[PDB]
RNA sequence: UGAGUGCAGGGUUCUAGAUCUGAUACAAGUCGUAACAAGGCAGCUGUAGGAGAACCUGUAGCUGGAUCA
RNA sequence: CGCUAGUCAAGAACGAAUCCGAUGAUCAAGGACGUAGGCUGGAGGAUCGAAGACGAUUAGAGACCGUAGUAGUUCCAGCAGUAAACGAUGCCUACGCUGUUGUGGUUAUGAGCACGGCAGAAGAGAAAUCUAGUAGGGCUUUGGGGAGAGUACGCGCGCAA
RNA sequence: ACCAGGUUGAUUCUGCCUGACGUGGAUGCUAGUCUCAUAGAUUUAGCCAUGCAUGUGUAAGCGAAGCGAUUAGUGAAGCGGCGGAAGGCUCAGUAACGGGCGAGUAUUUAAUCUCUAGAACCGGACAACCUCAGGAAACAGAGGGGAAAACGGAGUAAGAGCAUGUGUUAGCAUGUGAUGAGAACAACAGUGCAGGAGAGUAAGAAGCCAUCCCAUCAGUUAGUAAGUAGGGUAAGGGCCUAUUUAGACGUAGACGGGUACGGGGGAUUAGGGUUUGAUUCCGGAGAGGGAGCCUGAGAGACGGCUACCAGGUCCAAGGACAGCAGCAGGCGCGAAAAUUACCGAAGCCUCCAAGAGGGCGGUAGUGAAGAGACGUGAAAACAAGUGUGUGUAAAAACCACAUGAGUAACUGGAGGUCAAGGCUGGUGCCAGCAUCCGCGGUAAUACCAGCUCCAGGAGUGUCUAUGAUGAUUGCUGCGAUUAAAAGGUCCGUAGUCGAAGAACAGUACUUGUUUGUAAUGUGGCUUAUCGAGAGCCGAAUAGAACGAGAAGAGUUCAGAG
C-alpha cells in the first residue's frame, strides 16, 4: 500500500556473498547492535552525504557551489563527524575538503550513538551494559532521561552527559 | 478557400521530428476575388463563428514571388 | 423538447459521434410564433433569469416611418404582398422581419401633399398614392418584441419590389 | 454543477493566506465584494492569526455583534468580508490602525499606523464612462466610483482617496524616476524606482526598476502601483522597507565574501 | 465453481491423498512457472491443492490440525 | 418532444451436432527399411505422373559431393 | 545465348578544349520480363521417353537392369508465376598493401581507363575462412528457443493445377 | 553502470529456460510494547429489513385559538421570508469542449460592495380558527369569518424596440410607442426593501495544441460542405426551415469495429527508457433502465413530480406506498475488504438567530496489506503491572511521581547455484523430494524422523500480475556466407534522403527577460526524549508573451561548369 512514511534502508543483491556476511559479521560484534537492520540504515545515511559531495564537485555554475559547499561541511563539523580545518572564503580549501569526504566510512556515524559514547567516556564496563543502562533510565542529559540507544550525540554535548545508581 | 498550415513535431525517444499539417476553412470576400490563386500565401484574422466550421477571415496576401523576368540582351552588342 | 444542441450533428468528417450526456435546459429552444393579421393578441413569456419576452400571436396594426421627410405614423395592415424566405408565408399572411405589406396611404397621402416638389422627386409613388396603392417593409421581429414597425418603400426600393410582385 | 460553489478546499485556497495544510479540509469561502477573491482575505483570518484577539468561533462572532471594527471608515458585521492591499483597518476603542501589506515572501501582513496616514488609500484607475443625465464618472481596481473628479485623470493613473469624504484628493501618472510597488510576480512586495518604459501595441507595457540597494528587475505594468508624486512615497512601508536577498546574498553576509 | 471447467490437480505431501473425499471443496494454487506449465516430471498437470475444507493440507497432513468435522 | 412494443433483416461474441479429418504424447505392438559410410541405385530443390507404407520414375537445376587437377 | 551470309532497331565501354544545367539516390501501391515441368487452341512428329505392359533378380519387388510403348520433348498465338531462380553474400556512394595473369580500346611506349581470374600480407571473425578490412553516409527488404506451421478462417488473382 | 546453473566423450559459439532483487493484491505458520498512515475499486452501475444524513425567529413582516384584563396584555396555529441546485458516494457511459495553455464575448447572474437613490389608492381570497362530518388506511369534504412586506387591479414615474440627426460609443436631441410598478418597522438605539451605472462571484458558447489498438476495416458523408433570407435562443452558429451552388474528409490512415473517466501524480531506474493512475487537489458524467417536466437567480434535480419496462411492499380488495453508486448494517457473488459505536470540542457550511441544525467533518473500536523507534537481561541489580495526577467534549492511550515484581521466539533451510552435517535410526525406483540440474533398485550428507549447525528475526515462507535481469526489441545499442534471417530481375508513385562558388532573409533552431506548479517531489532550516512526523523558506517541468544571434538548415544568381 501507497502511504505516508520513508523507508530506511537497502537489501543487498547477493543473500549469500562470503565477503559481505564476514565483513558484517564482524562490525555488529564489535559495537553490539541488535540486527543487520541497524547497520544498513546507517549504510544508508553515509552514501546520502557522498553523493552530494560528488554533486557539488561536478557542477557547472559558482553561486551554487559557494552556497551549498559551505552547509554541507558546517552540519558535518557540528555532528563531531568530519573534523579538520576546513577554511571559508578559499575556493581550494572547500575543494580540498569535499574531496576529503568522498572516502568517510560508516565507522565514523557508530561512534557518535550514545550507547557507544557511554562506553568510551568509560561510564560502563562493556558496550553491552551501556546499552542495558540507556535502557532501565540510568542514562540522562541536561537533567534528562533518554531512553533510546541510537541518539546521535552532537559535538560538545559530552559535557553534559551523566549516569544514576540504580532503583533497588 | 481552405489554407493549409505546416509545422514540425518533435518526438522525444528516437530524437527526431515528423511533418504535420492542418486544413482551415476561411472567408474571402470579394475585394481579393481576381488577386488571389492556388499556393499564394495569406493572412488571416479571427472572428466570432461564421458557419459550422468558418472562425477566419483573409485580411490581407503576400503573392509568391517573381525576382525578375530575365534580362535579354540586344543583338546590337 | 426542441433543443439547439449539436449533440446529435455529424463530424466536419462525415462520421458519427457518441452522446455523454442527457438533454440540459440552457439549450432549450421554443416553437415557432407565427403571428397573423387581427385584433391584437399578445403573450408574456418567463425567459432565463427571470426576463419577460413579448410574444405577438395577432397584429392588427404597425408604425410606419417617413424617411426622407422625417415622420412616424401609426396605421392598419391589409395583406402580405412578398416575402423573400418561403412563398407560403405570404399565401397564408403570416408576419416577419423583411415581409413586403400593403397598408392605408390616406394618412401619408395627407403629408407628402404638402410638398411642392413631391411630384417631381417620385412619380412612381405619387402615382401608386393616387391609385390608393401603398406599400411599406418591417423591420422589427414580432415573435421576440411583440410589436410591428418599419418604414415606407421610396425611390429605388419601390423599383426593385415591385418587379417582384408583378404576374 | 448545478449551481455556485458554496465551499472552499484548503488545498485549494490562495498562497497568500499562508494556512497550514494539516489542520482541517475547509478554508473561508470570501464574500463577494471590493477586491478579486486572489487579491483579498476575508476578515476573520485577520482577527485569528494575523493579528490575534480571537482564538474560537464564539470569540470571533461576539466581537462584531458588539460592533466593534471599521474598515475604510464604517463598521462592519460579515465575518466573510474581503479586505485588499492598501486597505485601513482600525478599533476606535484604544484608537489603533492599521494598513494592510505584503511580506517580502508574498504573504499578507498587518502594519501598525498613526492617525495621519490613517486618513487616506490609494487605488488604481480602470476605466472612464458618461452616464444618463450627461454626468462623467471614472472608476477603478477595488469596484470604486467617482462622479465630476477632473476629467485629465487618466486610465492607468494612480490616484490618493480621503476616507472620511470619499473623493480623490491626488494624482500620479507612469513615467521615468517615479517609486513603484509590486502587487504580483517574481518580486512581490518589492520597491522601487522606475529606470524606462518601453511601449508595446494592443499589449502589456514593460517596465524596468532600479531597487534602493543596486538591483535592476523588470515587469509588466498590469503588475505594478505607482505610489508618489515624483521622488518618494506616499503610504508608509513595513519594517523592512521592500529590499529582497537571494539565498546567496544572506550568505556572503553572514560568512564574508569569497576571496582570492 | 468459477468457469464450470473439470480440471486435474496434484495433491503435493508424504500421505496427503487420505486427507481428502470424494465431495470435498479444495482451494487450489499455480505451481510457479511464466505460462501454464508442467513441473518436474508430472506430465499435463497445471495445479497443486493448498486447502481441505478451510484448512491446511500441511497442518492436516502432520497431524497439528483435525478435519472440521 | 417521445418512452415502450409489433415485424423483417444485419453486426458481434459464445455454445449444441450424426459423421469425417488434422496434430501431439504414446516403456518396447505389426510390416518393411527410406536417410546418415560410394548407407549398398550419391544426396537435395522445383514441377508432373504413379504407389500398402516409407517412397519410386521422367524433365530442368544445385554441391551443402565421392572431383579446386 | 555457340554453323554461314544478308537485313532492322536500340544499348555498354573508350578517345577528346561538343551541348544543356540539378534534371538526381532508394522505393509501399501499380506495371513489364521469368529455365523446366503444366494448361487452352492450331501446325507437325526423326530421336528420347512419365504412365501402362513384359522379361530377369529377390522372402517379396510393385523399383534399380533389359525389351518395348503413350502424353510430352519442336513451332505459332496466349495463360500460369514456382526452383539449391546460390558466388546460399540488397542498391547507390567512399577510404583502403603487394605480386602475377587475362579481355577491349588508347598511348610521351613509361603507362592508364572499364570488366575479370589468381597468390600471399595486414586486419577481422566462435571457428571454417574472407563479397566478411575501416565507419552514427543515405534508402528499401527481413529474423527474434524447438514443435504445431508456411497450416486453419477470411480475402485477391488463375480455365485448372 | 555487476552475474550464476543447465545441450557434448571433451571444446568454442548462437540461443532460450531457471535462480538472485524492488513493488501491487491473495494466503500458510508464528506474534511482546509504543507511534504515523489506510480499508467491498477489481467479480454483479447486483438486491436491500431497521434507524439516522435539511432545516431555520428577533427589540425590530402578519399574527388565530387558549389564558387573562377599570376598554390592558399575552402566546403563538398557520401564512410570508431565506435555504434545500452545495457538500458526500461511484466510475456505468463517453476517442469527445473528456484534457493542458492563452484570451475575455455574441451572453445571462438572488446574495455582496461603491456611487446614487423612492410624495401611490382600492379590492377579494388562501391556510389556520369556528360548526357539522367522510375514509381500512394513506389522504380529503361542505358552510362562515379574517390578515400581511402574500396577491390582483387603478393612476403615475419609468420605459423595450423602430426611424433620422449628432457624437466610433456611451450619451444627447426629435418623432413614435408595446409594456408598466414600489417595505417598512424597532428605538438599545438599529434592521430592512424598490429603481439605475460599474464592479465581484458563477455558468453558456468559443481560439490554439496534444491524445489508445485492428488494414484478415479503402473509400466515407447528402444538414452532409457552402451561400441568401427568415424563425428560435440569455446569446454566435445547419441550431432549424425555404430556394440556389456541389462541395467536405481520406495510405501523413478517413470511415467502421474493439477498448477507455482525463490530468496534477505513482512504481522501477547510472543514462536513454518501460510500465501504471477507481483512490486526499482540479474538471466531467450518473443516481434500477429510458424519456418528459413544474418552480426558481440557478435543476432537464431523483433523501421533487409524471408515464412506460424490469422488479418489490401493505390492504378491509376498493386502493395506497416506495428506489443505501450518503452513514452504520444485512444477503449474494467471489481468491478477495471494519462498528446497526460517542460527538453543546476542533475545521467549515445553513437560517428570520448573543441561538438552533449538520453520519459534511472529528473521536475512538476492528485487521500482521505499508512506514518509524525499542523489549526478551547485566555483572552487581532488567520491559510489560497498579494507584494518583494529567490529558479530552467526555474519555481511553501518551507523559509525571509512587508502589509491586522477575515474565518474555519463531519461520525457512543444511548435494550444486547459495550461507551451513557424507552424523544416527527407518525405507528399498516403493513412499516421497525437487523453480533448474537431479535424488531413491538394502553401504540415501538430497525421502521420513532424532540431534547439532546456518540465515533473517516480531517476523518469516508460498501463489499471482508487473519493473528489472535483457545489447533477448537494440534512438543511444543487436543481427541477415554456413547458426533464425537480402525480395527471381527490372520500371515506378506516395514517402524518406540530396554538389562547388558568390550572395540574401529570418518562421522553425539556440538563448535572454517575464509568466506558468497547491499537494507530491527537490535543495534547506526550526520544534515534538530520538526517528519517521509537523511547521516555515528557496528554486523548478511542459506550455505561452516580447526581444536577440545567425554557424547549420532554407531561398536566389550566373564572365561558374
Amino acid at each position: 500500500v501507497k502511504s505516508k512514511g520513508i523507508k530506511k534502508i537497502v537489501v543487498p543483491h547477493r543473500p549469500f556473498e562470503r565477503e559481505r556476511l564476514v565483513s558484517e559479521m564482524y562490525i555488529v560484534g564489535k559495537y553490539g547492535l541488535r540486527n543487520k537492520r541497524e547497520l544498513w540504515t546507517i549504510q544508508k545515511m553515509c552514501d546520502s552525504f557522498k553523493l552530494r559531495a560528488k554533486d557539488l564537485l561536478i557542477t557547472p555554475d559558482e553561486k551554487e557551489f559557494t552556497l551549498s559547499s559551505r552547509r554541507l561541511l558546517k552540519k558535518l563539523a557540528e555532528w563531531g563527524v568530519f573534523m579538520e580545518d576546513v577554511d571559508y572564503n578559499n575556493k581550494q580549501s572547500l575543494t580540498n575538503n569535499l574531496e576529503k569526504l568522498l572516502d568517510l566510512a560508516p565507522t565514523s556515524f557508530l561512534e557518535r550513538r550514545l550507547q557507544h559514547r557511554i562506553f568510551d567516556l568509560g561510564l560502563a564496563s562493556s558496550v553491552h551494559q551501556a546499552r542495558a543502562f540507556i535502557h532501565a533510565r540510568r542514562v540522562k542529559i541536561n537533567g534528562s532521561v533518554v531512553n533510546k540507544p541510537g541518539y546521535l550525540v552532537k559535538d560538545g554535548e559530552d559535557g553534559f552527559i551523566e549516569v544514576v545508581e540504580s532503583k533497588r | 478557400i481552405v489554407v493549409v498550415k505546416r509545422y514540425l513535431h518533435y518526438v522525444k525517444k528516437y530524437k527526431r521530428y515528423e511533418r504535420r499539417y492542418k486544413n482551415v476553412s476561411v472567408h474571402l470576400s470579394p475585394c481579393f476575388k481576381g488577386l488571389v490563386n492556388v499556393g499564394d500565401t495569406v493572412i488571416c484574422g479571427e472572428t466570432r463563428p461564421l458557419s459550422k466550421t468558418k472562425r477566419f477571415v483573409v485580411v490581407g496576401f503576400e503573392k509568391k514571388e517573381i525576382k525578375e523576368k530575365k534580362l535579354k540582351m540586344l543583338s546590337e552588342i | 423538447g426542441i433543443s439547439r444542441s449539436n449533440r446529435h450533428k455529424r463530424k466536419e468528417t462525415g462520421g458519427k459521434k457518441g452522446l455523454h450526456e442527457k438533454k440540459r435546459k440552457n439549450n432549450c429552444g421554443r416553437p415557432p410564433s407565427n403571428t397573423r393579421i387581427g385584433e391584437r393578441r399578445v403573450k408574456q413569456v418567463r425567459v432565463r433569469g427571470g426576463n419577460i419576452k413579448h410574444r405577438a400571436l395577432r397584429l392588427d396594426t404597425g408604425n410606419i416611418a417617413c424617411k426622407t421627410h422625417n415622420f412616424t405614423l401609426n396605421t392598419s395592415i391589409q395583406n402580405v404582398m412578398y416575402h423573400p424566405s418561403n412563398n407560403e408565408f405570404m399565401r397564408t399572411n403570416i408576419l416577419t422581419k423583411s415581409a413586403v405589406v400593403k397598408i392605408n396611404g390616406q394618412p401619408f397621402k395627407h403629408e407628402l401633399e404638402k410638398d411642392q416638389q413631391f411630384e417631381s422627386k417620385d412619380p412612381v409613388l405619387f402615382d401608386n398614392l393616387r391609385k390608393g396603392n401603398c406599400y411599406a417593409i418591417i423591420t422589427s421581429r414580432p415573435g421576440q418584441v411583440g410589436m410591428a414597425d418599419g418604414y415606407l418603400l421610396q425611390g429605388e426600393e419601390l423599383k426593385f419590389y415591385m418587379e417582384k410582385f408583378k404576374k | 454543477v448545478r449551481g455556485p460553489r458554496k465551499h472552499l478546499k484548503r488545498l485549494n485556497a490562495p498562497k497568500s493566506w499562508s494556512l497550514d495544510k494539516n489542520g482541517g479540509v475547509f478554508a473561508p469561502r470570501t464574500s463577494t465584494g471590493p477586491h478579486s477573491m486572489q487579491e483579498s482575505i476575508p476578515l476573520c483570518l485577520l482577527l485569528t492569526r494575523i493579528l490575534k484577539v480571537a482564538s474560537n468561533n464564539k470569540e470571533i462572532k461576539h466581537i462584531m455583534k458588539n460592533r466593534l471594527i471599521t474598515v475604510n471608515g464604517n463598521i462592519r458585521t460579515d465575518s466573510r468580508y474581503p479586505v485588499g492591499i492598501m486597505d485601513v483597518l482600525s478599533i476606535k476603542k484604544t484608537n489603533e490602525h492599521y494598513r494592510l501589506l505584503y511580506n517580502i515572501a508574498g504573504k499578507f501582513v498587518l502594519h501598525k499606523i498613526t492617525e495621519e496616514e490613517a486618513q487616506y488609500r490609494i487605488a488604481k484607475v480602470t476605466n472612464k464612462k458618461v452616464v444618463k443625465g450627461n454626468i462623467p464618472h471614472t472608476y477603478t481596481s477595488c469596484g470604486g466610483s467617482f462622479k465630476y473628479a477632473d476629467p485629465s485623470i487618466s486610465i492607468g493613473d494612480s490616484v490618493k482617496i480621503d476616507i472620511k469624504t470619499s473623493k480623490i484628493v491626488e494624482n500620479s501618472s507612469l513615467e521615468v524616476g517615479k517609486v513603484v510597488y509590486l502587487i504580483k510576480g517574481k518580486n512581490i512586495g518589492c520597491l522601487g524606482v522606475i529606470t524606462g518604459i518601453e511601449k508595446r501595441e494592443g499589449t502589456h507595457d514593460i517596465v524596468n526598476i532600479v531597487d534602493k540597494v543596486g538591483r535592476n528587475f523588470s515587469t509588466i505594468f498590469s503588475n505594478i502601483l505607482v505610489v508618489g508624486a515624483d521622488d518618494n512615497p506616499w503610504v508608509t512601508f513595513t519594517k523592512d522597507e521592500g529590499i529582497k536577498y537571494s539565498e546567496y546574498e544572506q550568505s556572503i553576509k553572514e560568512y564574508g565574501p569569497m576571496n582570492e | 465453481v468459477r468457469l464450470n471447467k473439470k480440471v486435474i490437480a496434484y495433491v503435493p505431501h508424504d500421505g496427503g491423498l487420505n486427507q481428502i473425499e470424494i465431495n470435498d471443496e479444495v482451494i487450489v494454487e499455480g505451481l510457479g512457472k511464466k505460462g501454464c506449465r508442467s513441473k518436474g516430471d508430472i506430465p499435463g498437470v497445471r495445479f497443486r491443492v493448498c486447502k481441505v475444507q478451510k484448512v491446511s493440507l500441511k497442518a492436516l497432513v502432520t497431524k497439528k490440525k483435525e478435519r472440521p468435522a
